């Protein structure tokens, strides 16, 4: 799956 | 005998931990309130509260130092295996072996939607850390050792995990080493590694009962988009 969530909080 | 570098580390993961962890729980009033009356009738409070804890733990892991040289894909498999674990490890701050709202209790976490089958070894888990008297320092290097784990699937580039937690373990075992006087040093590190251990059982436990909690689309429906995505849908 994609993690936009994830990925935007990382930065 | 700690190393510059090693102090450095601990200077950098307690600001990050300071900046991530609020004891006041000024946070907590913008969650859906807790409902204790009721079946997963905490589920709406829980689940924001871990919502809330993930983006924490997220903002943690981005200030240890080397994770920002791992890869993006590598970055989001420690944070998704991670996340329960961290959560859990952070929460022993509050957890206490004696607010009042946000004070919660093996029946919350029952009225979350789950089973003794988690809380019994939750509670187990968390009496056993307290008793370590963990100094803060050590705390937050265990947190970071958490998340920076060679062996969680998905990984890519596992040499450089490991090695950014080598660092970090050679951080925590010189701390102790140095700065933990014995009795309270004893096995210390062997006994935080076991805690580590103790967390990838709680971490199925919970996977599981989040599957089964999670395939009701009522449920489902109760959580929020960060805990499906992180935790799965
Ligand atoms: C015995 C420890 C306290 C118990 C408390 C309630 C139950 C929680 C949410 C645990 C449940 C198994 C998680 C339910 C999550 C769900 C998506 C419904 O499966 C995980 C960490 C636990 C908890 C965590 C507590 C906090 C408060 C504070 O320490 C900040 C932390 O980030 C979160």
């Amino acid at each position: 799956k994609n993690h936009p969530m994830l990925m935007n909080l990382l930065k | 005998k700690l190393s510059e570098e090693q102090q450095h580390i601990i200077a950098i993961l307690l600001d990050a931990h300071h900046k991530t962890y609020d004891p006041t729980y000024a946070d907590f009033r913008d969650f859906r309130p807790p409902v204790r009356m009721s079946p997963l009738s905490m589920l709406p409070h829980l689940a924001d509260l871990v919502s809330y804890s993930i983006q924490k733990v997220i903002g943690f892991a981005k200030m240890i130092p080397g994770f920002r040289d791992l890869t993006s894909d590598d970055q989001i498999v420690l944070l998704k295996s991670s996340a329960i674990e961290v959560i859990m490890l952070r929460s022993n701050q509050s957890f206490t072996m004696d607010s009042q709202d946000y004070k919660y209790d093996v029946t919350d976490v029952s009225k979350a939607g789950h089973t003794l089958e988690l809380i019994e070894p939750l509670i187990k888990f968390q009496v056993g850390l307290k008793k370590l008297n963990l100094h803060e320092e050590e705390h937050v290097l265990l947190m970071a050792i958490c998340i920076v784990s060679p062996d969680r699937p998905g990984v890519q580039d596992a040499k450089l995990v490991e090695a950014i937690q080598d660092r970090l373990s050679n951080t925590l075992q010189t701390y102790i080493r140095c700065r933990h006087p014995p009795p309270g040093s004893h096995q210390l590190y062997a006994k935080m590694i076991q805690k580590l251990a103790d967390l990838r059982s709680l971490n199925e436990e919970h996977s599981k009962q989040y599957r089964s909690l999670s395939f009701q689309p009522e449920n489902s429906m109760k959580l929020t988009p960060l805990v499906l995505e992180v935790f799965g849908n």
